[PDB]
């Protein structure tokens, strides 16, 4: 009698019956691959979070789904016996669980309502559900495309009232990991670009902290200079080679060098090279960049 | 019950092979089911694909073939079909020049084709997709967001079909069908209600010489109920209501398969009017008397040309149904030369059959 | 009463107002009303003409144009013609090369029809005659000596139309005619009456999940009711109807132009049998869905293939119907190549529309 | 009993009885708004999380607590009335619930053992607490150190299979939030860095992308060819500028180009440069720095 509900049979009441049941469609072997792997990212955030919750939840009768946005079943987890009873009812990897097909249900009403639902006895459009109390919160992607649901499912005498919640904070993790998570990789292809960039240089290229410490080199300067690109990173400069007269004091000055003649020494090989060095003042102190040119 | 089936969950089954026997120039798969051209993949034009649940029919099973639908994807009686069976037809249909999926505006079907759309172009199949939504009547029906798909989707599908037939590219076609669903426009009434075989009762039931006004075909309310007074009446109420009703502005979705992204997109009808020409489709719902449709028709004419607006073409019969419903829409959707010259260009499926 | 009628003594001039307009290949003549193709009369050809009452669309105007009739002659709904609209109308369409009419085995109609035919004959007018009675349900009905005529009307009317087309002689079709109405099987049932409109009553009741089985088109009693238990039962007792009654011998009568007279001659069909070659015709009566039709024709094919004929071509949908009637029927026709080889010839009627 | 609350007992037993009970330590307004305001980050993923959780759950007698590392309660939320009773033992804003102070309890123990536990009814050192069941999970740091704790109180007779993974899940999705949230800041701190870094080149620099699109562009290459910094962003280079005809056989055939001269045009104005283009070959295709080096 939730408005939700009453409308829900709405649509159910038109075009099915309550005692009649028969196995929810499921997607065929091969064409589950694709979409299972269509959801890589979504699922293996998803597994952990409910691998996780089931093992702080075992011993205790139900099962944890993870369903797409058309309420097709992609793994499935929680007590083996449970999963069975409920495989029995045709509840299987690649099944859809669409409201046409099993009528009313929180694993389809969610979705459909945009926010946490639970859907528990005789609520269920079909009786076969009548035992069951599922719970189901959908989640949604870097748009706002409703992209998946994750439920719970348990004999309807043993729901708990933190059986919802428990869906919606792990709906809130996936898809609040997807967001961020998505943001991460952009703003890291990004940093493989703009190096990618001072990779491809004519000059050598080296800077360093206010403090001193080594913060980028690429391929040519690590080269020129015989140092590891790696292990160099983060490492104060003086340590890492004695430079020439004319750069300590231009350090010092925090003066600019243009195409100056100058002389470096690493771990005990002297390098002679022609360098421009340029200030980047800052809030924090000066940085610098030292520019090796290929004569 | 006046129902022609066995069991009730091998009614659709039944059908099915009832269909392939009866036209082998068409393909049934099993597991899952859908339906395609014989002759599939046709190499070398855009693979145009549609679907949704059956009761309609012929619509979609009954449009395939030359200068139409490559194939189609029935679900349950009044019920989208699965983005499995959606991608699995679209896979056995692609042209090498892309898939048009068309697609109903209805909650399920945008879902489930939607999906589907996503499924191939991760698989690599050039795909895009148009949205009908022709149904005048309600905004959000109970099965829809916006405005309901209904037989303005059967005049698409055969235009469109043509373009695809006579070589346009994927583009082009996307954009006929779409700038045709900006000037279709339709509305149907019921008398009688629908029983799906499912449900067993009828989907709604009206009171005696009541009619529901601006239904929708899978039984969706309209409008309202009102006394029915005439036949006259009738299409008079009706033919006001597309122009009313005409003026209409909302976002439709498509797949930009560029980007690989869901591009949105504002866009407005424009109510037909005075120097417009049409084709028209008087379509029976289901089990009104053709010779009623005649009728129907006849008024038509009067209210179009009182309007200005010229009929050069028509169709009359039963084209969109919904199931057993005692009804009829009228479409209406607006064409130029180009558009007719489609329209003339041959068409050779169990249903709509002309040209050389 | 769910009927989209307006005034209900204007039923019919409506809807062949709206007919007219339909189709401008078609003329619709006044005072009195029957039906001509625009280009009659088309010199040369034997012109081909039929009619009946109205309430069975598309049968009788439905099938005016190249390849079919030449014009047709409604009367009011279920009521035959009267002579002077035959008259008037088969002197509208004849060519040169005389003219012949086709009539359904019904008292009125072949009491009509035959006074019409001496009417022109006595006008020099080369005429003659071919009769239906295909329904092998009941001997000697309500409106019929005899064996009624119903959907097998169409197809003898299409290949007969084919001959006419050619270039074949009036005899030529007339025998052409006569030896297909000794090949073709009909049976139909209802599970809901149609209502004639001026009546304002069902024509029959049935009560729950009862059939009438051996219906026929204007809501003649069948050869009994009986529980309506599944389409295949249905169709199977049907099927078996077909074999069990195809055997018949009885007296028809043509009019020998030569003499002037009525031609008696006593003539017999053959059951279908092992081996034997078919059009089949899965026929909507008014009001089934379209979808449940391809269900009555799965059942039909696998009854066939048991009883070794084999469906060479075949037709599924309304193209005989009776009013709003829920029911089907189901014909069957012997073929040999020859007749095929006429069948795939063009036609270019409102109602069937193929070839060049 | 199992080890966990025995060790736990072991170490109250020597310093408090099991019967008396003082009301907890509060911090003083003035220094709690420090304590707080320290946690912002945590909070406001936090406190979204819970007040979801607890949307989904009510009506229920439970509350859910924030706390920091010292087992500060930082914020509190769930039912006004459970909220009261516990209120009246003194758990409060504020309020340190340590071991030391209220014995044995997963407020304090989650913490302490470094996973998600529950102790219910006598486990409890203390009496006071013997109708109550805690649920609690702790939470860590970008480099890992302990940062909080996500718990759960409710009458003892009312637990459910649910709420250690509830408080589990929560944990989880704000942890892992301010992992991620703190990756990202630090990536992004890099990326100004390198951004720096090739705006105080000597020539200009350009790149697009396998598409043909403007990634790239510093303030001497936007000065010289005469294009708006940001405006330009993302669009396709042939639309940007006209490329001389060595450009475009050089990126058709992907061939690099060493200083080669070579005319522009830009909006109606013709200019000369001479350029240098390398392919940055990858695989998704190839994308490419041009530089202009100044005369």
């Amino acid at each position: 009698i939730s408005p939700l509900i009453a409308t829900s049979w709405e649509r159910c009441n038109k075009l099915m019956k309550r005692e009649t049941w028969n196995v929810p469609h499921q997607a065929q072997g091969v064409t589950f691959a694709s979409i299972y792997r269509r959801k890589k990212a979504m699922l293996t955030l998803g597994q952990a979070a409910l691998e996780d919750a089931w093992e702080y939840m075992a011993p205790r009768e139900c099962a944890l789904f993870i369903l797409d946005e058309t309420a097709c079943i992609l793994s499935r987890n929680g007590d083996p016996q449970t999963l069975q009873q409920l495989s029995a009812l045709g509840f299987n990897d690649g099944t859809y669980c669409a409201e046409g097909i099993i009528g009313t249900c929180a694993l389809s009403l969610a979705a459909i309502s945009g926010q946490a639902v639970k859907t528990m006895a005789d609520q269920h459009f079909k009786q076969v559900l009548w035992n069951w109390a599922f719970c189901a919160t959908p989640l949604f992607d870097s748009k706002g495309r409703l992209t998946g649901t994750i439920a719970l499912a348990c004999p309807v005498e043993q729901t708990t009232a933190a059986d919802l919640p428990l869906t919606l904070a792990i709906a809130r993790e996936v898809g609040n990991l997807l967001l961020t998570d998505s943001l991460l990789a952009e703003t890291n292809r990004h940093l493989n670009q703009l190096n990618a960039l001072l990779e491809s240089m004519d000059d050598g290229v080296i800077s360093w902290d206010e403090q001193g410490n080594l913060q980028f080199i690429n391929a040519q300067a690590a080269r020129v200079l015989r140092l590891d690109a790696t292990a160099s990173q983060g490492r104060a400069i003086t340590e890492l080679l004695t430079l020439p007269a004319v750069l300590q004091q231009a350090i010092k000055q925090a003066h600019p060098l243009k195409h100056v003649e100058a002389t470096f020494e690493s771990q005990h090989q002297f390098i002679d090279a022609v360098i421009t060095l340029k200030p980047i003042i800052e809030t924090q102190g000066t940085s610098f960049i030292l520019l090796l040119h290929p004569v | 019950m006046k129902k022609l089936i066995n069991d009730v969950q091998d009614v659709l089954d039944e059908q099915l092979a009832g269909l392939a026997k009866a036209h082998p120039s068409l393909t049934l798969h099993q597991d899952p089911v859908y339906v395609t051209r014989a002759d599939a993949p046709v190499a070398g034009k855009v693979a145009l694909l549609s679907g949704g649940g059956s009761g309609h029919e012929p619509m979609h099973c009954g449009y395939i073939g030359q200068g139409m639908l490559s194939g189609a994807c029935p679900g349950e009686i009044f019920t989208s079909p699965t983005p499995d069976k959606i991608f699995e037809c679209a896979m056995q249909v692609d042209g090498g020049e892309g898939v048009l999926l068309i697609i109903k505006n209805y909650t399920g079907d945008i879902l489930n084709f939607e999906t589907a759309t996503e499924l191939l172009h991760d698989s690599g199949v050039k795909v895009t997709t148009v949205v009908i939504d022709d149904d005048v009547a309600v905004k959000d029906s109970l099965y829809t967001a916006g405005r309901r798909g209904v037989a303005n989707t059967v005049l698409i599908e055969k235009l469109v079909g043509a373009a695809a037939e006579r070589g346009d590219s994927l583009d082009a076609c996307a954009e006929l069908g779409r700038k045709l669903n900006n000037q279709g426009h339709s509305i149907g009434i019921a008398l009688g209600a629908c029983t799906v075989p499912a449900a067993g009762k009828p989907s709604f039931t009206l009171a005696d010489n009541e009619m529901e006004f601006g239904v929708g075909i899978h039984g969706e309310p309209g409008i309202d109920r009102r006394p029915f007074s005439s036949l006259d009446q009738t299409v008079d109420e009706m033919f006001d209501t597309l122009l009313v009703n005409g003026s209409y502005h909302r976002t439709l979705r498509f797949w930009d398969y560029q980007q690989g992204s869901w591009q949105e997109e504002q866009q407005t009808k424009q109510p037909l009017q005075s120097g417009d020409r049409v084709i028209a489709l008087v379509n029976n719902l289901g089990a009104t008397p053709l010779s009623e449709l005649y009728g129907v028709y006849n008024r038509l004419t009067t209210r179009c040309q009182q309007a200005g607006l010229t009929i050069e073409r028509n169709l009359i019969g039963a084209y969109c149904t919904s199931l057993d419903m005692t009804g009829f829409s009228i479409t209406l959707l607006k064409v130029d030369d180009e558009t007719l010259a489609l329209w003339d260009a041959p068409v050779h499926t169990p249903a709509l059959n002309w040209g050389k």
